[PDB]
């Protein structure tokens, strides 16, 4: 864990938007 | 276009100077000390001196006033960040600022100032790439400087690729004595300590309001922020054609990009305070604060400063929850608490002494200012939507972000 | 106290030894410290200021010091006298008018209280023409055996070969050192 | 004091002189007036370790006006380092050339700037772009004489846009006087 909210891994890129 | 760059102490001797023009007699940093002291005791004091026909504009430091002369039209802008340049290279140096290094660190800061500016006209100011050149414990210089890439050294290579970013939100508050919010600017701002093998060229995409209606998907939640700062490593170029974000992260923590755009909610603390205050008898302070933001989320080490009186002595608190103390020093009620769940109200009764005299002049009326830190609390709505990490030889990138709320300049005026 | 790790070092070779490289300009001075250094004919600019090197030859670093011979620079030899054990003194027997200039230099860097311990090394320089003269009419000019209390010695040397080199700095060796 | 530091700055150690070196440096930084001892330490000029070379030349350049003809014996240690191999010794002999206040020493530095000049290193042509820029503040006669302003006009035109940059501030400020 870790103070200010926990890391969260991100994306890559739109998915969604090709 | 300085002249010459000096590091003076507290009482006003020069640590450590630097001449860049030589156009400037040495001695004429003996008549800054006074001509600061003038101009402080006078209301005239500013950053930018000037002795006669040479003009000694500087920034104070943590522990010494970083003056650099100038005799000609030079760029104080300029002159103003190669000093920024200077402090941060000695923070990335030097882990303190204080006179303590500057006796003690003396061979590597100079070869340092010799080698960051020349003729006054610096040429390189990265500290990770200026500590392959340059250190207290020589090569050739390496190709990153000689190179566009000035930010990003080659052939670095790491066991694991992690990335951990920071979304960092800070929530700053005008609130009037009126009861009603003047400034409301909430400033983004993205930090990532980018540890990865070799030079990736990082792609960074999120649900930005210009790109969402670029795109065709202007219905759902996009942050609209008004000024978007991209770092060195971020692409004019490619973030003025289509809100494309492509640059090469450093090796380490640095800042990519600073959102900043007004906020238009409501504050996500009430503070609701009362000062009844008896002439030369006592006071008191119905102070109840509010919590306007979400439920889910949690302020951690939510500190509310709260003014008190400058000469009250002999004071009693009744609150409800969190720990109240006066600090003297400081001369304020620290409405210090460590877990404020969402929706929270806490209420406080403030009772202190005050003396039968009265005081010989006015103190003023300090705002009062709150310090919650509400961590994974995303007041903008801006959510990272990709991050594009495409490396030459090829690699599985695990890129981790946080989002962090605190208070910035949420300061609530006083009546 | 105790002098083994004295006798150690000797045993195997401790003495160094220093020496000086003074002259007129374009007198073969830095020729003869690149011939002496490296072993080759290197070609360079009038020397502005002085040259610094060392030689290891016989266990002995003889460490030399160019002095040129500018106008401005030969009231400068002084500045080496101080700590300096050797001194070589080259002549130029190509330059008759500056055949006298060049004796006036040394008599006046001879003319010293300081320097009294360093022998005379005369070196015979530029002995590629015909016009050049013996190792003795040079010396019977400059009246180098009326230098009292002074041990000089006379060498010829090539630029463009080198030969004579050996046995000058066999001369020296022997000057220098007074041990088998 | 001061014929212990001559005696160990006169010394064939160099870990004596080293400790020398940082002494006069810190006297001169801490405020002492060690312009006296300028000739001194000119012998011990032509080091190997670039450690002892950068604090001689800061002090050449701090001592440079105070005794101009004590700097006469520095121009051959500056030509001879502005051929090193390594590109930051040439760079540092180029800034430490470019900041001698002194007016007869600019005369024959001339050829060792138009040498760095075309230098391949960017490093070695950002340092010949600012103390050509230096030189003509000093002397914008000398500078129109050695023809500076073609290579420097061409600079903008070449690779390296650190070097191209440096050229450009340079004819900037030429062009400002
Ligand atoms: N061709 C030829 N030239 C020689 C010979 N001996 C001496 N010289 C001349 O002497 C000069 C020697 O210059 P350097 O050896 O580089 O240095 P130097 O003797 O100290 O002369 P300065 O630098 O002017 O003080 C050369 O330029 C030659 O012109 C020789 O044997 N052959
Ligand atoms: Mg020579």
């Amino acid at each position: 864990d870790r103070k200010g909210g926990s890391y969260s891994q991100a994306a890559g890129s739109d998915s969604a938007q090709s | 276009s300085a002249s010459a760059v000096y590091v003076l102490d507290l009482k006003g001797k020069v640590l450590i100077c630097r001449n860049y023009r030589g156009d400037v007699d040495m001695s004429e940093v003996e008549h800054f000390m006074p001509i600061l002291m003038e101009k402080e005791e006078e209301g005239m004091l500013s950053p930018i001196l000037a002795h006669g026909g040479v003009r000694f504009m500087w920034i104070k430091h943590n522990n010494l006033y970083l003056v650099a002369t100038s005799k000609k039209n030079a760029c104080v802008s300029l002159v103003f960040s190669f000093l920024y340049k200077v402090v941060q290279v000695f923070s990335e140096y030097f882990k303190e600022l204080e006179e303590e290094s500057i006796r003690d660190n003396f061979v590597i800061i100079y070869e340092l100032l010799d080698e960051l500016m020349d003729f006054g006209y610096p040429q390189t100011t990265d500290s990770k790439i200026l500590q392959e050149y340059i250190t207290q414990e020589a090569p050739r210089p390496p190709a990153t400087v000689t190179n566009a890439v000035s930010w990003r050294s080659e052939g670095i290579k790491y066991r694991k690729n992690e990335v951990f970013l920071d979304v960092i939100e800070a929530v700053n508050l005008l609130v009037s004595a009126n009861g009603n919010v003047l400034r409301s600017e909430i400033v983004g701002s993205i930090k990532m300590r980018v540890f990865l093998s070799g030079m990736p060229e990082l792609r960074l995409g999120l649900n930005d309001k210009v790109l969402f209606d670029n795109t065709g998907r202007g219905k759902s939640k996009s942050v609209e922020l008004e000024d978007v700062k991209f770092h060195q490593c971020v692409r004019l170029s490619r973030f003025e054609n289509d809100r494309t974000i492509s640059f090469i992260p450093p090796d380490g923590e640095f800042e990519l990009m600073s959102y900043r755009l007004n906020t238009h909610v409501k504050p996500l603390i009430w503070i609701e305070s009362v000062i009844e205050k008896h002439s030369h008898s006592r006071i008191e302070y119905m102070v109840k604060a509010k919590s306007q933001f979400k439920r889910r989320s949690t302020a951690n080490n939510v500190e509310i400063h709260i003014p008190v009186p400058n000469d009250a002595d002999s004071p009693k608190f009744k609150t409800t929850v969190g720990s109240v103390k006066w600090v003297p020093e400081n001369s304020e009620i620290v409405w210090s608490v460590k877990s404020f769940p969402g929706g929270k109200e806490y209420l406080m009764r403030a009772h202190f002494g005050l003396p039968s005299v009265e005081a010989e002049d006015k103190e003023g009326k300090p705002p009062i200012s709150v310090k919650f830190e509400i961590p994974y609390f995303t007041t903008s709505g801006i959510q990272v939507r990709y991050l594009k990490i495409i490396e030459k030889s090829g690699y599985q990138a695990l890129p981790w972000v946080r989002y962090i709320t605190q208070n910035g300049d949420y300061q609530l005026r006083t009546q | 106290g105790n002098i083994f790790a004295n006798l150690f070092k000797g045993l195997f070779g401790k003495k160094e030894m220093r020496i000086l490289m003074v002259g007129l300009d374009a007198a073969g001075k830095t020729t003869i410290l690149y011939k002496l250094k490296l072993g080759e004919i290197v070609t360079t600019i009038p020397t502005i200021g002085f040259n610094v090197e060392t030689v290891e030859y016989k266990n002995i670093s003889f460490t030399v010091w160019d002095v040129g011979g500018q106008d401005k620079i030969r009231p400068l030899w002084r500045h080496y006298f101080q700590n300096t054990q050797g001194l070589i003194f080259v002549v130029d027997s190509n330059d008759r008018e500056r055949v006298n200039e060049a004796r006036e230099e040394l008599m006046r860097m001879l003319a010293e209280d300081e320097l009294r311990d360093a022998v005379l090394l005369v070196f015979a320089n530029k002995q590629d023409l015909p016009n050049a003269m013996n190792a003795a009419e040079i010396t019977d000019k400059l009246g180098l055996h009326s230098l009292r209390h002074r041990n000089w010695y006379i060498q010829a040397t090539c630029a463009t070969s080198g030969d004579g080199l050996y046995e000058g700095l066999d001369w020296l060796s022997n000057q220098l050192r007074n041990q088998k | 004091e001061i014929f212990e530091l001559k005696a160990e700055l006169n010394s064939d150690k160099k870990e004596k002189k080293k400790e020398a070196v940082k002494k006069v440096i810190a006297s001169m930084t801490v405020g002492k007036d060690v312009s006296a001892l300028f000739p001194d330490v000119v012998n011990c000029m032509q080091t190997d370790n670039l450690e002892l070379k950068k604090l001689v030349y800061l002090y050449l350049m701090n001592y440079a006006k105070s005794q101009p003809d004590m700097a006469i014996m520095a121009v051959n240690t500056f030509v001879k380092d502005c051929e090193d191999p390594n590109p930051l010794i040439r760079a540092l002999a180029v800034r430490t050339m470019g900041c001698i206040r002194v007016d007869k020493i600019t005369e024959y530095l001339c050829e060792p700037l138009r040498k760095c000049l075309k230098d391949e290193d960017p490093y070695v042509r950002k340092t010949a772009a600012v103390c050509v820029a230096k030189l003509h503040d000093i002397n914008a006669q000398l500078v129109e004489d050695q023809g500076f302003l073609d290579t420097l006009k061409d600079l903008i035109s070449d690779s390296n846009p650190m070097v191209v940059a440096n050229a450009v501030a340079a004819l900037s400020e030429i062009a400002e006087s």
